[PDB]
């Protein structure tokens, strides 16, 4: 084509993003709550309403911030095939990094369980305490994680084959097959015969379940968003790069899941 | 049979609870929200805060 | 908008069009970076001790 | 003027914003070195009276404020983002928000930090901040949580723009750059990059462990109870040891660049060199228990450890021998950032001979937590990093600033820096192997000339730093009459032997990276058009 | 080399007095503390 | 409900910034500055009372 | 009889046979060369996955099957180790007497 | 001139001993809550743990047992 | 055994253990110094040869006949490095048939040691709290910060394994002379081996961070013969 209309372009693939207030008000929003409940955890503050507002400002900024970005990337269109790989890759390290903390929080499991303390009864699980059977709960909320990832990998394929009312039912099927999972682990944690405090086995057990417990509600409210945004005809046949993410996190926090329940359900008891 | 197990474990007199261990129910400083021995999934049928007798 | 370029236009200080003298804010900042723990030490000798 | 520092997602201006906290900081932690070296300076109780608890609060300040305010910002945060782009031919780097957020989460940590120190009287560990000392019972206060969130605001800084950099050159090249033909600057800060979210996980989630036994009644490292405190040293020092290997590579980087532009001369073999830093780098998180050798390992994993830290040593050993090969036979031109380029090789090659001479797990029993350990990170972490930083600064700053400094101001800036601060660090080894131990108030007064020494030595390296703040003046002021009125130096590479100056002046610039070719300041959209290479 | 004052020479006139003056450089960049020993009152000053 | 390319016509054509550009954006942004001004100016008249060592009133 | 000592090592055969069936799932969804690397890999995984947590009640199975044959563990190895610990005793202090 | 302790034990060669002083305190009251009540050569075990593990741990063991929450129960009826 | 002011060499040998670091740290040294003088020469002949070389030999970029003989030299010294640092890491944990031992246990800011080896015919375990003297009630001749009221006192010519632990914050028992250095945390028993060759004083210091009394907490460990430590032992 022309010179002229083709020098009135970006002339390199790559975003070039306008001027966005949105690192410095989720920045004060972070400094806030970590003063906040650096504070509340002593009673300087009467009350946790200031945490409770703290914490709600900073996920109302980054709501706004996904706002932005998903007016930025279907409506103005610039996420072009170098952009979309590039983000890829950084969720791919993201959640790289994700499961380097769980890593960590099985470190802290192993080497407070296969060197046993002499406070413990020097056994693993300790004395009294009596351990979570790793067949009745846990046996249910490790096979529906399986069918949710089953049920999300062919409602991606009818994504890309063509068909809406499948790939609909797939992802409205996944997200309450989900949530069913996180009220029935609420469940289990309501009437266990340990506490966070019961001693360094509760402390450990409680951490790693709770850190894959924050993990699949933040997964749940990603795959709301997506719902939504598959519903008002934004998600296109070739350009799903944020329901692309969300199936790699759900598939990897899958199997985090079952190292964490392997570990945590058989050979800890 | 957990449910009828936790209806059989309702009736019992805090005193016949078992004294238990060290590493049991410690508390380093009082919970900040609460009473002061009080967690959030705390249930107060099988999660008891025995006070030693 | 592509912000223009300049010598003086790269850095939040303007340097060359002002009222006060640049050595007034160009040292009071790193008179404050420098205070910052004498004020530390003061705030932890007045809570304990005497000074 | 308020979109575009504090909006502001184009990674030139977010550079400069990292400098301004880095000078700001290296300032605020400085005068905490002045403090504890002036009151260090002789037995009996000195300028603070008494007051164990406030010496403990100063020096945690002075060693967490500089390592993750001053060093890390200063060479990965300013530097990568203002070059990391800029050598490669992205326009600038993607995810830019998150490069934005980087920095301006860490003043908030710096604000938290500094707060942190007032409140109950404070949080004094040190920097590597352990329990039972900081769990509740032993000290208690809204100090060490806030202390404590200051790592976990520049632990996610750091992550935010390790991400950052690694998918921005990763795909954002420009035409010809190959996966093997990158400046060595993009290939230290790529691999610092990879080591940042390899590591820093590990870190978050044991001081985020310690923060909820601290204050959520949990039993992590509370021993009574279950727990033990030898799993934090453990996850502790397994970012330990590659956060110093993160804050040293791109000082190599820095160093392989300067000493490549200021000899006429390519580096000697760049594919074995970094090889050698890959391997570094993917070596250094399996040596992690070198900083345990005392706590009650066993003799065999103490000999695997003590084994694994010699193969530590020798590609440190092959980058400075392939230094002094780049710069021997060349026409070593000694200008402000060659001369600190010279003096980080000796400066750092004797850190390393008493690292050595540390990583001896039969060895270490004789030296550990004494000041033997810290005239040896004081030579790395201090001359090492900060060297370099210097020589990115008065080597880079002439083409991003736009404005030339003072040269004699800046000559005798190096050689007051290189003078007092080698007479601070090297009685520590005297007071190391005579019996000092870390962390006392002061000692029992048969040591008490070398403390003494040292102390009139802080006073010339904290002169320096005033001598370098008034050449960052003279530099703001006196940009274009250095230019003009024959001060400075124009030319960092000087003209060739047989070549005219009619010649010179046709090709004036002969770089072998992109960012001298850019002019002074440069443009906000320098790469319209990319950059070929063949 | 073949013709001319020989290589051993040549060299050994460049860098015998090269040794001196890097034994002085490295006997006062690592023997200060000798220097400021001598001074004080440990010696019996 | 399919109402992708009336938004785009409207948000590529306006001089308005990306997140004031959208009809609805005033329900958004207004009562959002306002509790985040409350929000983060309201720990820094804690953080004196903090210094000073005076706790809460509780209990 | 073989059930001791390959049920004394049960995770590790589970582990080892989840890497196992990792890779003999990826080289056979591999070859068909149409599908991203991003589908391929999630598909093995659970496939991986599925197998893995299916061998893991055919061990409950056989753990049952080794606890009729060595009734009421982790209590009369115990005991072992006690008895060994008294003969230790006993053979140490009688030659402290007569040596 | 003599001055003999406890020796070295094969089973813990390593530099922690907390394991060794847990058992043989445990295994002193595993032998005389059962073979007999007090005649024995198993005042060894008391030897072992009276000679290795400090008072404040042997007291907060002790009311422990008495108590009866302690950790390694020692099989007593 | 006591620190000397304007020293530059370790506090003198009293142990196998420390007669073995000291020859480990000399052989060390002795394998160190010809690396930084060859360092040091390279870069002052080439920074003051090259300087004044108007030319630059930039057509050298590699070779490997001196690549590979520069990275197998580092090879070869690290090993002759750590062939002896073997020997002495598995000859210092060697305790076998120690004489007696000692429990050195630390809590906040002051030691605690206590002797259970049954000889002392009182019957009784013996021990005794180790306060620092606080610097004003010295008496003209005392050693300031490091001097002890009631010191710990040992026997010469016998192996002596102590173990040592805590109630409280990691503490560190740590005597540069017997070259003995073992963190103590609150949670194991952590035991070190030493065989005094001369009698007489030697002092040490915590190292580790207590709190605020972290220089306040030191160590005194006098040998004595073992005939005046049976009597001591027994007088106690
Ligand atoms: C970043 C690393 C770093 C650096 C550079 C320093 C440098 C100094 N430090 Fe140290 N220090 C530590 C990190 C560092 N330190 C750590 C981790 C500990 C251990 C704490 C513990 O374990 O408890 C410690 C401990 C420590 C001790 C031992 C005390 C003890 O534990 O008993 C002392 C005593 O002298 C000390 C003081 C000083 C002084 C006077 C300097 C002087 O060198 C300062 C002068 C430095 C400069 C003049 C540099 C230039 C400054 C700039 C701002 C340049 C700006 C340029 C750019 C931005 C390009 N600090
Ligand atoms: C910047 C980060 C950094 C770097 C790069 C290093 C570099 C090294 N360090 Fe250091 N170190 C620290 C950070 C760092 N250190 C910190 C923060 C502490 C105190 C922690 C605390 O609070 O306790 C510490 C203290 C410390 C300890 C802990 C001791 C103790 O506390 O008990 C150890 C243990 O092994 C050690 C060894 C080494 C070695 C072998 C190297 C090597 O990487 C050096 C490599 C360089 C060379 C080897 C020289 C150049 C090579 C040649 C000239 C070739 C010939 C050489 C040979 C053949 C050997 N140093
Ligand atoms: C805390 C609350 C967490 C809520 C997460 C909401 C996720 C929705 C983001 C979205 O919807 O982002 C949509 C965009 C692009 O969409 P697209 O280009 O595929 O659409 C194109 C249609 N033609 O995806 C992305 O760029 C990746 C976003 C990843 C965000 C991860 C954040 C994790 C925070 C953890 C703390
Ligand atoms: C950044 C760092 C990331 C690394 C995070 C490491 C793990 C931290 C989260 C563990 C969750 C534990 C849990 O969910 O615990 C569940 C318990 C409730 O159980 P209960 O005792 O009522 O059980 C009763 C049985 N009948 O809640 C607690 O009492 C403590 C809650 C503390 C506050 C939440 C965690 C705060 C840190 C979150 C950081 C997220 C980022
Ligand atoms: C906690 C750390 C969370 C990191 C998420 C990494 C997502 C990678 C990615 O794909 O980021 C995509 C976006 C940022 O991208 P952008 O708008 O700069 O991209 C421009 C188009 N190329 O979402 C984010 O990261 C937001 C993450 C922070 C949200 C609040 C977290 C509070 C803590
Ligand atoms: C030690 C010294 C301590 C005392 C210093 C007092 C001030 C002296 C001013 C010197 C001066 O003014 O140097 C200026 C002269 C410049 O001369 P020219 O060759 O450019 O002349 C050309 C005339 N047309 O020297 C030099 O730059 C060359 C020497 C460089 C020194 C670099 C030192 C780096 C640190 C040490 C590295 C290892 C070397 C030591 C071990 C072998
Ligand atoms: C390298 C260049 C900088 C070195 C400065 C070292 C000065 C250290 C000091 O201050 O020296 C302290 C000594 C010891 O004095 P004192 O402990 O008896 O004094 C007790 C309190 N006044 O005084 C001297 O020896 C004076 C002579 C100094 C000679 C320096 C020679 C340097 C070569
Ligand atoms: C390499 C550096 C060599 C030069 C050091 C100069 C010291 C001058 C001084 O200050 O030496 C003063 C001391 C005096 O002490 P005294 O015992 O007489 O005290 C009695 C007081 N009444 O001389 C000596 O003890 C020995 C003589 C010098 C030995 C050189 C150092 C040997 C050990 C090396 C330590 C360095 C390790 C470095 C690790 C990388
Ligand atoms: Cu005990 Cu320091
Ligand atoms: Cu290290
Ligand atoms: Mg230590």
């Amino acid at each position: 084509m022309t010179h002229l209309e083709r020098s009135r372009h970006q002339q390199h693939p790559f975003h070039m993003v306008m001027p966005s207030p949105w690192p410095i008000v989720v920045s004060f929003a972070l400094l806030s709550l970590a003063l906040s409940t650096a504070l509340t955890m002593h009673g300087y503050i009467g009350n946790m309403n200031m945490v409770y507002l703290a914490l709600f400002v900073l996920l109302t900024s980054s709501i706004l911030w996904f706002r932005d970005i998903v007016a930025e990337a279907t409506y103005l269109g610039d996420h072009t095939m170098a952009v979309r790989k590039g983000i890829n890759l950084g969720f791919l390290m993201f959640v790289l990094s994700e499961v380097l903390i769980f890593a960590g929080l099985f470190w802290a499991y192993f080497h407070s369980a296969m060197s046993p303390d002499v406070t413990l009864g020097a056994c693993w699980p300790p004395v009294g305490i009596e351990a979570v059977q790793p067949t009745e709960l846990p046996l249910l909320n490790t096979i529906i994680l399986l069918s949710s990832g089953a049920t999300v990998t062919y409602s991606h394929h009818a994504l890309i084959a063509g068909n809406r009312n499948k790939a609909l039912s797939g992802l409205l099927i996944t997200f309450w097959l989900i949530v069913i999972f996180v009220t029935c682990q609420y469940i289990e944690y309501t009437n266990a015969a340990f506490t966070i405090s019961d001693g360094v086995y509760g402390s450990v057990f409680y951490a790693g379940t709770g850190l894959h417990f924050l993990h699949m509600v933040m997964l749940a409210a990603m795959l709301g968003v997506n719902y939504w945004r598959m519903r008002n005809y934004h998600l296109t046949a070739g350009h799903h790069v944020g329901y692309e993410t969300t199936i790699i996190y759900t598939h990897v926090l899958d199997v985090i899941w079952l190292f964490l329940y392997v570990v945590f359900y058989w050979w800890g008891v | 049979e957990h449910a009828e197990h936790r209806e059989h474990l309702k009736h019992v007199p805090d005193s016949e609870w078992p004294r238990d261990y060290e590493f049991m129910n410690i508390r380093s400083k009082p919970f900040f929200w609460g009473d002061g021995d009080k967690t959030l999934f705390w249930n107060p049928v099988v999660n008891r805060h025995i006070e030693h007798d | 908008v592509h912000f223009k370029d300049g010598v003086y236009e790269n850095i939040p200080f303007k340097v060359k069009g002002r009222k006060t003298p640049y050595a007034l804010s160009h040292f009071g900042f790193f008179a404050i970076g420098f205070a910052v723990p004498f004020v530390a030490c003061y705030v932890q000798l007045k809570k304990s001790g005497a000074f | 003027m308020v979109q575009r520092w504090l909006y502001s997602t184009n990674a030139k201006d977010i550079a400069v914003l990292y400098f301004m906290l880095a000078i700001f900081s290296g300032m605020a932690g400085t005068a905490m070195s002045l403090i504890i070296r002036l009151e260090l300076a002789a037995p009996g109780s000195q300028y603070l009276h008494g007051n164990s608890q406030l010496f403990n609060v100063l020096v945690v300040g002075h060693a967490v404020l500089m390592i993750f305010f001053l060093v890390m910002p200063a060479l990965i945060g300013g530097f990568g983002n203002y070059l990391l782009p800029l050598m490669i031919g992205a326009t600038d780097t993607a995810f830019p928000r998150i490069n934005n957020i980087a920095f301006w989460v860490l003043p908030m940590g710096l604000v938290c930090l500094v707060t942190s120190t007032l409140v109950e009287s404070g949080a004094g560990t040190g920097w590597t901040v352990y329990p039972p000392l900081s769990s509740i019972q032993a000290h208690s206060g809204p100090s060490v949580d806030l202390a404590i969130f200051a790592l976990h605001l520049t632990s996610i800084s750091s992550l935010l723009g390790a991400i950052n950099f690694i998918v921005t050159t990763l795909n954002m090249r420009t035409n010809g750059m190959t996966m093997h033909k990158l400046p060595l600057f993009v290939w230290s800060i790529f691999i610092t990059a990879f080591l940042l979210l390899l590591s820093l996980p590990v870190l978050s989630a044991g001081i985020t462990m310690l923060l909820l036994d601290r204050n959520f009644n949990t039993s992590f490292f509370e021993v009574s109870g279950g727990g033990d405190p030898i799993l934090y040293e453990h996850l502790f020092w397994f970012f330990g040891h590659p956060e110093v290997y993160i804050l040293i590579i791109p000082g190599f980087g820095i160093i392989s660049h300067v000493v490549s532009t200021y000899s006429k001369k390519p580096v000697f073999g760049e594919i074995s060199m970094v090889y050698a830093m890959a391997s570094i780098g993917l070596l250094g998180f399996l040596v992690w228990s070198h900083h345990m050798y005392i706590v009650g390992l066993d003799a065999d994993t103490r000999a695997y450890f003590t084994s694994a830290t010699m193969i530590i040593a020798i590609p440190t050993g092959i980058k400075i021998f392939s230094w002094l090969a780049t710069i021997h036979g060349g026409s070593i031109r000694l200008a402000t950032p060659m001369l600190y380029a010279i003096a980080f090789l000796f400066l750092f090659t004797m850190g390393g001979l008493t690292g050595v001479a540390l990583a001896n797990a039969s060895l270490d029993v004789a030296f550990h937590d004494t000041y033997y350990v810290v005239g040896h990170f004081h030579y790395v972490l201090s001359m090492g990093a900060i060297f370099s930083l210097f020589a990115g600064y008065y080597y880079w700053s002439p083409q991003i600033l736009g404005l030339n400094y003072n040269e004699k101001l800046a000559q005798i800036q190096f050689w007051l820096i290189f003078i007092g601060a080698n007479v601070i660090f090297f009685p520590m080894h005297f007071l190391g192997i005579n019996g000092m131990p870390r962390r006392i108030p002061d000692y029992p007064d048969a040591f008490a000339g070398w403390n003494y020494v040292a102390s009139i030595g802080s006073f010339i390296a904290t002169l320096s730093l005033f001598l370098f703040i008034y050449i960052l003046y003279d530099q703001l002021v006196n940009g274009l009459n250095n230019k003009v009125n024959n001060k400075s130096v124009i030319y960092n590479k000087a003209p060739d032997f047989v070549e005219s100056n009619t010649i010179f002046n046709l090709n004036t610039v002969k770089s072998s990276s992109i960012e001298f070719l850019l002019t002074s300041p440069p443009a906000v959209h320098s790469f319209n058009t990319p950059a070929v290479q063949s | 080399g073949r013709i001319g004052e020989s290589w051993v020479i040549t060299e050994g006139r460049r860098l015998i007095p090269e040794i001196f003056q890097w034994s002085a450089v490295l006997s006062v960049c690592l023997g200060w503390p000798g220097a400021v020993y001598f001074f004080s009152k440990a010696r019996k000053a | 409900a399919n109402k992708v390319i009336q938004l785009q016509k409207i948000f590529q054509s306006s001089t308005k910034p990306l997140w004031w550009r959208h009809p609805r954006s005033a329900l958004y942004l207004y009562p959002f500055y306002a509790i985040f001004a409350v929000a983060v100016v309201t720990p820094l008249l804690y953080i004196p009372n903090a210094i000073r060592g005076i706790k809460a009133k509780k209990a | 009889k073989f059930v001791e000592g390959l049920s004394n090592n049960k995770y590790k055969i589970i582990t080892g046979a989840w890497a196992a069936s990792l890779y003999g799932s990826w080289v056979i969804v591999n070859k068909d060369p149409i599908m991203t690397k991003a589908q391929k890999i999630v598909q093995a995984r659970m496939y991986a996955q599925f197998i893995t947590v299916g061998l893991l009640l055919a061990s409950v199975g056989l753990s049952m099957y080794e606890n009729k044959l060595h009734p009421n563990k982790q209590k009369v190895n115990e005991m072992r180790r006690w008895e060994n610990a008294l003969r230790v005793a006993e053979e140490e202090e009688r030659l402290e007497k007569e040596g | 001139s003599p001055l003999h302790t406890v020796g070295f034990d094969a089973r813990f060669p390593q530099q922690n001993q907390t394991k060794h002083c847990w058992q043989s305190y445990v295994d002193y009251h595993k032998c005389v809550n059962m073979k007999g009540e007090d005649f024995a050569p198993c005042k060894v075990f008391w030897k072992t743990y009276n000679a290795l593990c400090p008072l404040d741990w042997i007291e907060k063991w002790d009311d422990q047992r008495e108590k009866g929450i302690f950790a390694g129960d020692i099989n007593s009826d | 055994d006591v620190p000397t002011p304007y020293a530059c060499y370790f506090q003198d040998s009293a142990t196998p253990n420390q007669e073995g670091i000291l020859e480990l740290h000399d052989n060390i040294m002795f394998y160190l110094l010809v690396i930084l003088g060859l360092v040091s020469w390279m870069l002052y002949t080439i920074v003051m040869t090259y300087s004044k070389n108007p030319i630059a030999y930039k057509y050298i970029k590699h070779g490997q006949t001196i690549e590979v003989i520069w990275t197998i030299f580092p090879a070869v010294i690290l090993l002759i490095i750590a062939f002896p640092s073997f020997i002495l890491l598995y000859l210092c944990d060697e305790v076998i048939s120690p004489a007696m031992t000692i429990k050195a246990i630390g809590y906040q800011w002051y030691w605690k040691y206590e002797y259970s080896d049954f000889i002392n015919d009182s019957g009784e375990t013996v021990e005794f709290e180790s306060y620092v003297i606080p610097d004003e009630l010295l008496e003209e001749g005392q050693l300031r910060l490091l001097d002890t009221d009631t010191s710990m006192v040992v026997p010469v010519d016998t192996h002596i394994r102590f173990v040592v632990t805590a109630a409280d914050v990691i503490h560190d028992f740590a005597i540069p002379s017997l070259g003995i250095k073992v963190d103590a945390t609150p949670g194991r028993l952590n035991q070190v081996s030493a065989l005094i060759q001369r009698e007489g004083v030697f002092y040490g210091a915590c190292s580790e961070l207590c709190g605020t009394g972290h220089a306040n907490m030191p160590i005194k460990i006098e040998a004595v013969s073992l005939p005046k430590f049976l009597e001591w032992l027994n007088e106690q």
